[PDB]
């Protein structure tokens, strides 16, 4: 049940592998180094390779060693990106590390003058919802409105007060029966959230 | 394919003629978003990826970015920003059998919603309550597929319908699956009015020492203008200076 | 959250009944319902039961043959075909379902249905014959005898709902001619019997019969 | 199939006692599949019980459940006048969901012996050319009692119906009525009618008796 199918210290190898909307983005850099102890220190930008559009839902991963490494985690962060004059990234701000690259970040450079300047706005988040509804469940007459034996003529058109019964309109809407359902002013879609005073039909 | 199982084709290298399937009434549904489908000829399109699947004619309001329902929740969903087309034509004639078609599946349960362009074809059974299923289907624990039953006197509303979704990653990269427009040669260091893999403008095509990756396409400028492009048929790189210019 | 059943049905054997169900409350479309039926004093007879997803179904032996079980997510509401009725089909139908939310279920069936009597013989609608049980000349016991009619129920009062204390009013019994049969009493003083009018009312509404009988001491 | 019995027939306890039943099951069922259900009469059935020992939603603490494989209980620590129903044991997990037979919770009460009262049958019926002689038993437990009916000491069979109501929400004790069915000639052709009551109240059985016409 195959759907895919490709085929093409002293050396780093660094991968980036992310998934956006299904397609599975593979982003790589090679480089020589000269260090056994840890990650050398420095900056170098990754160039695209391969994009899948598997459309797999990827959770836990696993390496592959030959018998006879690091892994970090992404976040949606912002960054500020330096190109040369050959277009090459040279450096970059991740725009959410410390408030000195905050500061970097608003005014758009990498040399911060002396001073003080305005560069966030910090508003405490919430911790919970709060719904609110009067406790009322009961069954709206729209069983007996729409399905009625007998309509009345145009010219005498009949108007129902509905009132104090909780209903839903997604039964309506995903109705083929219904060869017109066209709202204004309000999306059919969301009318399941709304709280109504006055429904006349 | 079944629409759980929607099967996805790349396509590369080639030209296609969307009027004759515009000007169509074989498709009963040919929508496009974020592209004109009038304006498609112009526009040399870069990445091409056409899904297509079966679905009920009740379901083909579901095949839309922002939409909810069996299919777009557990079967196929758009993205918000998706850049693409719908098609989808009655294909009653075809995939309709008397007494109810057993080909065509549709996943009925999933605890949450599909991400875009996601693909699960997963048989385990839907524990829809606290006891567990140990692969056997009862109370609490149902088969997550069911079958459409298309027959040819089902009304038009339930009839089948196959639907193509072409999605697309127009004027980003360089462009493989292009249109059927003739090229012209190239002429430097002059004003022209110049269309590159549907991106226009005017300016002067110049010679250029800029070192573009194998796989950028454009530059721009400070101001998010085109600043040079690569010629799609000799690889270099010509900067794009805007034709000479100043007060009078 | 509430699960309601038709009304009362009365057909002819060989015939053909439709019970629905209707769910609210919960979420209709990923839940399950059951069927179970009970004869009149009789305990209770499970049926079969229906996925609301997929629309499978399981029946069982004695229902195999004449019960079939369908459902309309539309709608949100589930049907239970009987054809071929018979005298032993004159029965009390119950649904039930678990309640869910919009992706999780209850492990058992917590929500049933108010019930739909499905009433099935040869015989013919028919007002009841109400007759006087006279007291016999300290407590004497006088009442009403409702006497051949169809279908079930009656129902019986004493001084238009004043006189409860010391009513017994007997269930129903099915005689062999097709007609019910019941019997109302009620036990007073014996010095009250001259001095104080006793009547019974009956009311049988599939015959839509009112009948106001006075009980009188010999 | 499975086959689910219920016990005991008839549950005969006091107010505040501490109520005991049990459910046996053809073979041995899983314990998250089995429920209990309480129905009243003319009332659709309420969920009590599930997964052998999980109480349902808005059931009182008081209802407990245990057992394992073949064999279930239900307890009520302590017996309220709201309780006094039928109860019924499903096991869901192998179809057919077979239920038991029901169990039927009653106030108990000190033996009672029924008050006897005839009554002959009404001229008005006996214009329709039918005669219906009642017997009624007022008031009386245990439930279980025996009519036999005796015209000019002929012994009856065959020919009578009764009827026993619910024990009584007040008082605790039965009331049985039984009808005696003739044609108006047989009903002509005798003169004595009598119903015998036996009952474990009475000490011996009691007859009452009319005389067709005075
Ligand atoms: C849907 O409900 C499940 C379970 O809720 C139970 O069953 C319902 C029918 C209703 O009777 C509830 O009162 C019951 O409690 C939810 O699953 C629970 O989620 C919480 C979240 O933290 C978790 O702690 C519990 O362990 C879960 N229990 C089970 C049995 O899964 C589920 O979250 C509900 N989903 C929605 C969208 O409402
Ligand atoms: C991809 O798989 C993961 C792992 O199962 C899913 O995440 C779980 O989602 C369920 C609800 O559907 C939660 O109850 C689990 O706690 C989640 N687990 C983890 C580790 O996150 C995820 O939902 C799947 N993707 C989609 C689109 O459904
Ligand atoms: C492959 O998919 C089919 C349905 O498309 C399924 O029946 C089959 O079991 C799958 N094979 C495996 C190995 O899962
Ligand atoms: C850009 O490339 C040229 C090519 O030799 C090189 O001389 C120059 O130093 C490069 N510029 C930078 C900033 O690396
Ligand atoms: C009306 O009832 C019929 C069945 O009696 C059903 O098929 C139809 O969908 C119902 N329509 C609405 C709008 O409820």
């Amino acid at each position: 049940n195959c759907t895919f199918e490709y085929v093409s210290f002293k050396n780093l190898r660094e991968f980036v592998f992310k998934n956006i909307d299904g397609y599975f983005k593979i982003y790589s850099k090679h480089t020589p180094i000269n260090l056994v102890r840890d990650l050398p220190q420095g900056f170098s930008a990754l160039e695209p390779l391969v994009d899948l559009p598997i459309g797999i839902n990827i959770t836990r991963f696993q390496t592959l060693l030959a018998l006879h490494y690091y892994v970090g985690y992404l976040q949606p962060r912002t960054f500020l990106l330096k190109y040369n004059e050959n277009g090459t990234i040279t450096d970059a701000v991740d725009c959410a590390l410390d408030p000195l690259s905050e500061t970097k970040c608003t005014l758009k450079s990498f040399t911060v003058e002396k001073g003080i300047y305005q560069t966030s706005n910090f508003r405490v988040q919430p911790t919970e919802s709060i719904v609110r509804f009067p406790n009322i469940t009961n069954l709206c007459p729209f069983g007996e409105v729409f399905n009625a034996t007998r309509f009345a003529s145009v010219y005498a058109w009949n108007r129902k007060r509905i009132s104090n019964c909780v209903a839903d309109y997604s039964v309506l809407y995903n109705s083929a029966s219904f060869s017109t359902f066209k709202c204004y002013g309000v999306s059919p879609t969301k009318l399941n959230d709304l709280c109504f005073t006055n429904v006349y039909a | 394919a079944s629409v759980y199982a929607w099967n996805r084709k790349r396509i590369s290298n080639c030209v296609a003629d969307y009027s004759v399937l515009y000007n169509s009434a074989s498709f009963s549904t040919f929508k496009c978003y974020g592209v004109s489908p009038t304006k498609l000829n112009d526009l040399c399109f870069t990445n091409v990826y056409a899904d297509s699947f079966v679905i009920r004619g009740d379901e083909v309001r579901q095949i839309a970015p922002g939409q909810t329902g069996k299919i777009a929740d557990y079967n196929y969903k758009l993205p918000d920003d998706f850049t693409g087309c719908v098609i989808a034509w009655n294909s009653n004639n075809l995939d309709s059998k008397v007494g109810g078609n057993y080909n065509y599946l549709y996943r009925l349960f999933r605890k949450s919603n599909l991400k875009p362009f996601e693909r699960d074809i997963s048989t385990e059974i839907y524990q829809a309550g606290s006891t567990p299923c140990n692969g056997v289907e009862g109370f609490n624990c149902y088969f997550p597929l069911q079958s459409y039953g298309f027959q040819p006197t089902n009304g038009v509303g339930y009839q089948p319908y196959r639907v193509v979704v072409l999605s697309f990653e127009l004027l980003h990269a360089p462009a493989t699956v292009c249109g059927p427009k003739k090229s012209t040669n190239l002429v430097k260091n002059k004003c022209v009015n110049f269309n590159f893999n549907g991106l226009t403008g005017t300016g002067v095509l110049t010679e250029s020492n800029k070192k573009f990756l194998p796989f950028q396409q454009f530059g721009r400028d400070i101001a998010d203008t085109t600043d040079a492009v690569r010629d799609p048929q000799t690889l270099e790189i010509l900067d794009i200076t805007p034709c000479s210019f100043g007060g009078v | 959250v509430q699960l309601v059943q038709s009304g009362p049905e009365v057909k002819k054997p060989g015939t053909s009944v439709k019970v629905s169900c209707k769910a609210s409350g919960f979420t209709f479309t990923t839940s399950a319902v059951q069927w179970v039926r009970q004869a009149r004093g009789q305990r209770l007879e499970w049926i079969g039961w229906i996925v609301v997803g997929s629309g499978n179904t399981n029946y069982a032996q004695k229902f195999q043959e004449r019960v079939t079980i369908t459902r309309d997510m539309s709608t949100t509401t589930a049907y239970m075909e009987l054809s071929s009725l018979r005298s032993e089909d004159t029965a009390v139908y119950f649904c039930a379902a678990p309640h869910c939310n919009s992706t999780s279920c209850y492990d058992a069936f917590d929500i049933w249905g108010q019930g739909t009597m499905v009433t099935v013989s040869s015989a013919s609608t028919k007002g009841p014959s109400v007759f006087p049980l006279a007291p016999s000349s300290g407590t004497a016991a006088l009442g009403c005898l409702v006497k051949d009619y169809f279908p079930e129920p009656v129902t019986v009062s004493w001084n238009s709902g004043a006189l409860t204390s010391g009513v017994h009013t007997f269930p129903a019994v099915l005689q062999s001619s097709g007609l019910y049969s019941l019997s109302s009493v009620v036990t007073v003083p014996s010095s009250s019997l001259g001095t104080q009018t006793y009547i019974c009312n009956v009311n049988h509404k599939p015959s839509n019969t009112k009948v106001d009988k006075k009980v009188e001491p010999k | 199939d499975i086959q689910m019995t219920q016990s005991p027939g008839t549950l005969s306890l006091s107010p505040g006692e501490r109520a005991t039943l049990s459910c046996r099951a053809s073979q041995s069922v899983s314990s998250s599949y089995l429920a209990w259900y309480q129905q009243k009469p003319g009332q659709a059935p309420r969920l009590l019980i599930y997964g052998a020992s999980s109480r349902a939603t808005g059931i009182p603490d008081r209802f407990s459940g245990s057992g394992s494989g073949t064999d279930f209980t239900l307890t009520i620590s302590r017996l309220e006048p709201e309780d006094f129903g039928v109860y019924y044991c499903q096991q869901y997990g192998s179809s057919p969901w077979t239920f038991g037979q029901g169990t039927k919770v009653e106030i108990k009460r000190t033996v009672a012996a029924p008050s006897v009262f005839i009554f002959p049958p009404s001229d008005e019926q006996l214009k329709s050319g039918t005669a219906s002689v009642v017997c009624l038993l007022n008031n009386f437990y245990p439930r279980e009692a025996k009519v036999q009916w005796k015209v000019d000491n002929a012994l009856q069979s065959g020919n009578s119906q009764e009827s026993v109501t619910e024990q009584d929400s007040k008082d605790s004790t039965y009331s049985l009525s039984s009808t005696l069915t003739l044609s108006k000639a047989d009903y002509e052709k005798h003169k004595v009618y009598a119903c015998e009551v036996t009952h474990q109240g009475l000490s011996s059985p009691v007859t009452k008796s009319f005389n067709r016409g005075e």
